[PDB]
């Protein structure tokens, strides 16, 4: 009790340490990203303990070590929950993170600002370990915000460019509309079960739970970017590589679907909830990996990937699988931020080119970056006995075998061929074939940073799936009795999709000029989605904001009839009183006037 | 990473696109050899020379830029003062 | 359309710059180099085939029907540079372009870290206030009535003068600060 | 800065027309002011109703950000066509076109949600079967109360 | 055609300045004057003292509160012998062998 | 043929596709001349003030005090109380706030109804 405990706070506070020695600081730094990176290390390391002693016996604890504010019923406390989710996640993420820390300090290089861009890089892990580790709904909503602003400001990063700063508030625009659903599903605990921290939530158990989880679906809609929501994280990769390589593939966008999970009480008792994570996981890993297929820049290709994947974590969230689809986070945090850093390698190697169709030639001049880009994309298919068989695999081998919406099974395993897809389509206009890039070659990956923290991560996405798919508890059932058509479902679909794309890939070559397609055009015009949401849905507000609002109310009618019709009435019965000619024939008429109606017409005398 | 360009190695890239043009014959192109008085090619030519001066540095020239480079100098000159060589 | 020395664009003009975009659109189409190479060929025989067209009418009528069909044959995403407009890279370090005004309000300790930069931006500052009365009426003795036609600046005429209006293209930051 | 300079009232003549477009520094036949319906517009102009982003971007503007010139006649909603909001640019397809083909996809995905919820795959199994009372006490029972016996038994 | 002369003069002019600007930003080689100005203590510093202070702070502030740091309690087998009481949990009933 | 191109208020019509883009015609050349002389004018006019080693300071718009002059101060000088107005001051202004008023008061009065006949789940609410 007392080692968890000490290990489990001492990997929080080591990682604020270095926020308070970047703000406590007066000389130039004697290498601060290397003090950040040796200092994630070192919190992996640390977490590591907790995690092994909760495999040995299952230990979870609450540490409500704060006592922070008493609302007369609502005792808010300083709560951390070191429960599966926590003792899993927290090691992966730190993990995650320490490559992409390693990669960063070669990538980043040339910024003047790299102490600014690891501190915020370390704010936004600090925030996503409050997010993962938060025992009531407040602090869960302060680690929520937390990864929000962090995404806003890494987003912005380069904020001289007019499109960073558009997607980032694009980003937050998006995850405040789930923010919405997320204070609905607080307001809905808070009035109805007098709580906000997951104990008191889970034990009273409530029936009547469709409002909050509906708000919980629209936060995770928000924040998981699924179908409605789901634009700003494509729009998101015009932030740095490590930014979408560790922030918006692999660890801030599983939060909504971490949120979800985290719920699995909840979700579990309620087939209505089950049925819209079922439809809008599908909806959405069908909508992007379609979108995927069809794009030209790297980035935005694995944007589409990661967001297609999300897609399938909500699919198994909603088939009532909650430990599958955090196995599934943990898998896929591996290969996924490890596919980003690859191709910010190529993006890096080819002067800032992030285009594909000007790359090509790279399976000899980027040999390790080949090599980690292949390992990586038969994680992401469904290579057997990689990262991704020890998850996804299972998940479809649940979501054939159960009571499932049949539509989106049918549009999952649609999605499952497009991956093998696109990940093809990037093996193929970017490793192989014949160059494209401009014709002088600086392409060189001989730094011990990229190497290493591409290294680890892909030793990772190895061995990772087999060592924490045998290291966790069984939560669940595990269905393993199926038909032949039915356990071969996953590895065939991805395997023909495989071939289709492979004969896709040989008709480039060809000689034969044909006008594109409506499909072609859907599928690469993002669905016609933001050409549409984002041109007519800013324009009525911003019309109503000026037109309706603010000229015709605010400066017009308000103003006319309260103060401008009494100003105008006062002036004009001034103007009436004093209009007199100075003549005293006529002020005593008005007197005579006066003491008849006085007299005769207002009876003053009786 | 990114190495600095000098005047002469862009002249020497800008005369090597021009040395692999098949409607130039490689000894008469000097720095100062005009594509429409001198070489004697066609506006249409002088368009894929700047294409192929953008693919080659990787740079968009403009097309209020791309119809005034007539000789190779031009295209060096420009190519330095869009890039700032000999800081 | 909108240039700053010329008012339009010339019919010429018009094909030309029709002809580079088609050219870019068609290499996003045509991804490999060979099959670009070949229908980028076959475009610069559609191209030569009327080029010496002499009705103006008739000229004119068939670029509007090559921009129509331009339009029907654009690729949804074309390939943009990286640092042209559109591009990945595009107005990326123009948060790091500081303005060279600002050294002047640098604290005397802090400029006394480079003392031959700073003495050396002095007479670069000294040149520029005394070329400025000579290229105020340098171009005010040039411009016509009504003021200039067209945005273009006339060059020194004289031998010590400096160009009229050339200290911010001159004094621009760097495209990599 | 002083009076003449400032917006005014709708023109009505040609010569307050005249000077209203020599105010707002363009062209007599350019200058449309909007229609006198007494919105509180005025003499301003209506410039043609397009964001920034369709400016020439190679052009050398006073202000590259908002692709504007010193000097030139701002629109009505140069705070709202700026190029980090909304955009007016030529799209590759028709927004007709693009509004049916987006409303047709979500709504033919919607309705085929709807028909595999009205039509669920599943697997030829029974229920899963628990002991005690498919779990009583486990499941939340009352000790002090007793439920019917359920029996599964073997095949 | 190209350019006039006027703007090819102008051309040089602007650019004999910014070369003569972009070379002026240069350093002098005693540039930038700056102003007159253990192998484990990473160890010590941010993660020892760390685990001093939080394993005192748990010890003697949080775990002498009541249901602060609240532990699940340990899983429990047929088979297994309680270190508080001695009491052998009795193992399970003999199996129906299937295999 | 091909599809003509339809623009749209929120996506306009291309540069290339619009027919008066090929005027060849004297009055165009006057206009786009014309046009060229008050932009070039109002840029000498611009980069004397910017490029003046005297001036330290903010080169002011006028265009842009004159546009911010418009949006604020000149909106109600310039409004007449007319039809049109009138209707969609009453829409705008007072519609919402009926709709608002009706639903909030549907619902309360449902609430209340619902608690006073003891039928509101109402079981762990004592936090309001
Ligand atoms: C029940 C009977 C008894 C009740 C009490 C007495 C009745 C009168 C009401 C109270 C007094 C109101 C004012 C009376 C005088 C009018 C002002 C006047 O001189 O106007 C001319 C003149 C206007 O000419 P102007 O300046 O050239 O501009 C006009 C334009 O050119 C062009 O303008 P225009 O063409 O549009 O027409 C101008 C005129 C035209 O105005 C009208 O035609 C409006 C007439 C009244 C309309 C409303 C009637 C509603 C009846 C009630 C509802 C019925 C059912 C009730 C059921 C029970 C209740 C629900 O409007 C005005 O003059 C506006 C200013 C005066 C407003 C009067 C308000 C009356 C309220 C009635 C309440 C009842 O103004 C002046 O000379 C201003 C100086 C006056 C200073 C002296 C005023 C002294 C008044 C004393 C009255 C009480 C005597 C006290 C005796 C005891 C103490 C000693
Ligand atoms: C390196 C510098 C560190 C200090 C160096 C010197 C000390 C060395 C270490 C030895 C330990 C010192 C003594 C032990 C510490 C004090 C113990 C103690 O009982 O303290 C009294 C209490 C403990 O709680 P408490 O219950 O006794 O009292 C709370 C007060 N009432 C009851 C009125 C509500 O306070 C603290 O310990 C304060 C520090 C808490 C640590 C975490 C702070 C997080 C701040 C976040 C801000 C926003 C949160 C909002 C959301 C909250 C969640 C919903
Ligand atoms: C994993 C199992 C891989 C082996 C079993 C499937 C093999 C298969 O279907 O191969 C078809 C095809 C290669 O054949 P084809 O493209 O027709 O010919 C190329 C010239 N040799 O395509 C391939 O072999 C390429 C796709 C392989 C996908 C492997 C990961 C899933
Ligand atoms: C909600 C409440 C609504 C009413 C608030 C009071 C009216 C609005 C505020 C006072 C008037 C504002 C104003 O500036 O009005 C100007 C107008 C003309 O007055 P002038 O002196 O010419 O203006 C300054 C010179 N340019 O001034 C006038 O026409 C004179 C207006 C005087 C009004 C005094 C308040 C009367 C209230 C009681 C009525 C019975
Ligand atoms: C489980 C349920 C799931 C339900 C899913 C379906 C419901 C939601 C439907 C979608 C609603 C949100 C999408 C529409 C608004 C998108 C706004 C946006 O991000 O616009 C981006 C735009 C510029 O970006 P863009 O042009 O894409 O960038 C290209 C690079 N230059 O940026 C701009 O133009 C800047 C605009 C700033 C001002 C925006 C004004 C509009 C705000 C709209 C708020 C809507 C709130 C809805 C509340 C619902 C409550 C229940
Ligand atoms: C009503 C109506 O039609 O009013 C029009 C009238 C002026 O009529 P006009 O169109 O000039 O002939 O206009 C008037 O009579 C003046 C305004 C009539 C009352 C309008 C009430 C609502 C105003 C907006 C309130 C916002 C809060």
């Amino acid at each position: 009790m007392n080692l968890f405990s000490s290990l489990t706070l001492v990997t929080l506070i080591l990682l604020t340490m270095p926020i308070a020695a970047i703000n406590f600081n007066t000389h130039k730094f004697t290498n601060y990203p290397l003090y950040v990176k040796t200092t994630i290390s070192c919190a992996f390391i640390t977490s590591m303990i907790p995690t092994m002693m909760f495999i040995h016996t299952g230990q979870e604890m609450i540490i409500s070590n704060w006592h922070w504010l008493t609302i007369q019923t609502l005792k808010l406390s300083l709560s951390f929950k070191m429960d599966f989710f926590s003792m899993m996640f927290v090691p992966v993420a730190l993990f995650v993170t320490w490559s992409i820390m390693e990669f960063s300090m070669w990538y980043m290089h040339s910024d003047p600002n790299i102490n600014q861009f690891f501190k915020y890089l370390l704010l936004f892990l600090i925030t996503m370990l409050i997010l993962v580790t938060a025992n009531n709904l407040f602090q869960l909503f302060i680690g929520w915000e937390g990864v929000g602003i962090m995404s806003f400001l890494l987003i912005g990063w380069w904020y001289g460019r007019t499109d960073a700063n558009t997607a980032a508030l694009q980003a937050i625009l998006y995850n405040r509309i789930g923010d919405i659903g997320f204070i609905l599903a607080m307001a809905w605990f808070l009035i109805n079960l007098n709580t906000w921290d997951l104990q008191q939530i889970f034990m009273l158990n409530p029936n009547d739970s469709n409002l909050p989880l509906m708000g919980l679906i629209l936060a995770a809609t928000g924040k998981s970017a699924q179908f409605g929501l789901h634009p700003w994280l494509p729009s998101a990769m015009e932030g740095p590589t490590p930014v979408s390589a560790l922030l918006h593939s692999s660890t801030m966008v599983v939060a909504g679907i971490f949120l979800l999970i985290r719920f699995y009480p909840l979700t579990e008792n309620n087939k209505f909830g089950q049925s819209i994570m079922l439809c809008l996981g599908a909806m959405t890993t069908l909508f992007t990996a379609m979108c995927a297929l069809t794009q030209n820049d790297i980035k935005k290709i694995i944007a589409f990937s990661t967001s297609s994947q999300l897609g399938l974590m909500m699919v198994t969230i909603g088939i009532n699988q909650p430990h599958l689809a955090f196995l599934h986070i943990c898998t896929h945090a591996f290969f996924k931020a490890m596919l980003f850093m690859c191709s910010g390698s190529i993006i890096h190697s080819l002067n800032d080119e992030q285009d594909i169709r000007k790359m090509g030639g790279l399976f000899k001049a980027m040999p390790f970056t080949t090599t980690a880009l292949i390992i990586g994309s038969l994680a992401l298919t469904g290579m057997p006995f990689l990262t991704g068989f020890y998850s996804k695999d299972l998940i479809i081998e649940s979501a054939n075998t159960s009571y499932t919406n049949a539509w989106a099974l049918l549009m999952t395993l649609v999605a499952t061929s497009f991956t093998a897809i696109y990940s093809t389509r990037i093996i193929f206009f970017a490793l192989l074939g014949q160059p494209r890039f401009p014709t002088l070659i600086n392409i060189n990956e001989n730094n011990p940073f990229l190497i290493n923290s591409i290294k680890r991560l892909l030793i990772g996405s190895l061995f990772a799936g087999f060592i924490i798919s045998n290291n966790i508890p069984p939560m669940t059932i595990p269905q393993m009795t199926m038909p032949h058509y039915l356990k071969m479902t996953a590895l065939t679909v991805t395997i023909l999709g495989f071939i289709l794309a492979l004969e896709i890939s040989n008709t480039t070559h060809y000689l034969k000029f044909n006008y594109p397609s409506n499909t072609f055009k859907f599928s690469n015009l993002l669905g016609y989605y933001p050409t549409i949401m984002h041109r007519l849905t800013p324009y009525m507000n911003l019309t109503m904001s000026q037109k309706s609002a603010s000229s015709l109310l605010d400066l017009i009618w308000l103003e006319t009839i309260l103060p401008k019709t009494i100003s105008l009435a006062q002036m004009k019965m001034s103007t009436t009183i004093t209009s007199q000619k100075g003549l005293i024939k006529l002020y005593f008429l008005s007197f005579l006037i006066t003491i008849l109606i006085s007299t005769t017409l207002l009876n003053f005398h009786e | 990473d990114a190495p600095p360009l000098t005047l002469e190695g862009i002249k020497d890239r800008v005369l090597y696109v021009l040395k692999l043009y098949d409607k130039i014959d490689p000894e008469k192109l000097s720095v100062n050899s005009h594509f429409m008085k001198d070489l004697g090619l066609d506006s249409l030519d002088q368009v894929e020379i700047i294409m192929a001066m953008e693919d080659e540095f990787g740079f968009e020239i403009p097309d209020i830029d791309a119809e005034k480079l007539m000789c190779p100098q031009e295209i060096v000159d420009y190519i330095a003062d869009k890039k700032d060589v000999y800081e | 359309a909108f240039l700053p020395s010329a008012a339009y664009l010339t019919h010429q003009q018009k094909v030309l710059q029709l002809y580079k975009r088609a050219l870019r659109h068609l290499e996003s189409r045509c991804v490999h180099r060979d099959k670009y190479r070949y229908f980028a060929c076959l475009l610069r025989a559609r191209f030569d085939e009327h080029k010496n067209e002499k009705d103006m009418v008739k000229a004119t009528q068939l670029l509007r029907e090559a921009e129509k069909e331009f339009w029907h044959g654009q690729h949804p995403q074309p390939y943009i540079f990286p640092e042209s407009p559109g591009g990945t890279s595009y107005e990326r370090y123009e948060c790091y372009k500081v303005p060279e005004w600002c050294l002047d309000d640098w604290h005397p300790s802090e400029k006394a870290m480079y003392p031959d930069y700073f003495a050396k931006r002095e007479q670069w500052k000294k040149l520029r206030r005394e070329s400025w009365e000579r290229e105020v009426k340098q171009l005010q003795e040039e411009t016509p009535v009504g003021g200039p036609r067209t945005e273009a600046l006339p060059p020194a005429r004289k031998q010590g003068d400096l160009p009229p209006l050339w200290w911010h293209i001159v004094t621009r930051p760097r495209e990599r600060p | 800065i002083t009076k003449d300079m400032l917006p005014g009232p709708y023109p009505k003549t040609p010569e307050e027309r005249a000077a209203a477009a020599k105010k707002y520094n363009m062209r007599v036949e350019d200058y449309e002011p909007y229609p006198d319906d007494g919105m509180g517009y005025g003499d301003y102009p209506k410039l043609p109703d397009r964001s920034q982003q369709e400016r020439d971007p190679w052009y050398d503007w006073d202000h590259p950000d908002l692709r504007l010139n010193w000097g030139e006649p701002m629109h009505w909603d140069l705070d709202m066509y700026i190029r980090n909001r909304v955009d007016t640019s030529p799209t590759p397809v028709n927004w007709n076109l693009m509004c049916k083909h987006l409303f047709g996809f979500v709504a033919f995905m919607l309705f085929m949600f709807w028909v595999g919820e009205t039509y669920p795959t599943y697997q030829p199994v029974g229920p899963k079967q628990y002991p005690y009372n498919n779990l009583y006490l486990e499941r939340g029972g009352d000790p002090n109360k007793e439920p019917e016996p359920v029996v599964h038994y073997e095949i | 055609s190209g350019y006039t002369p006027d703007e090819k003069l102008r051309l040089q002019q602007l650019r004999e300045l910014r070369r003569r600007w972009l070379k002026d930003q240069e350093l002098s080689p005693r540039e930038p004057v700056l102003p007159p100005r253990r192998h484990s203590i990473f160890a010590f510093t941010h993660v020892l003292i760390p685990v001093w202070i939080i394993h005192y702070y748990l010890k003697y502030h949080v775990t002498t509160k009541p249901y602060t740091i609240v532990e699940k309690k340990p899983r429990i087998f047929p088979g297994d012998t309680i270190l508080e009481t001695g009491e052998v949990i009795p193992p399970m009933k003999e199996f129906p062998d299937q295999h | 043929s091909f599809p003509k191109y339809e623009p749209s208020r929120l996506a306009s019509l291309p540069t290339t596709l619009d027919p008066a883009e090929y005027d060849i015609s004297s009055e165009t050349r006057k206009a786009q001349a014309e046009r060229l002389a008050i932009r070039s004018r109002l840029k000498r006019e611009y980069q004397l003030q910017y490029n003046d080693p005297s001036r330290r300071g903010v080169v002011e718009d006028p265009a842009l005090i004159r546009w911010t002059c418009a949006r604020s101060a000149n909106v109600y000088p310039n409004f007449r109380p007319n039809t049109k107005t009138s209707l969609l001051g009453a829409l705008f202004g007072i519609g919402p706030l009926i709709f608002w008023y009706y639903v909030f008061k549907t619902d309360r009065d449902r609430k209340e109804k619902l608690i006073q006949e003891g039928k509101l789940d109402r079981t762990f609410n004592i936090s309001y």
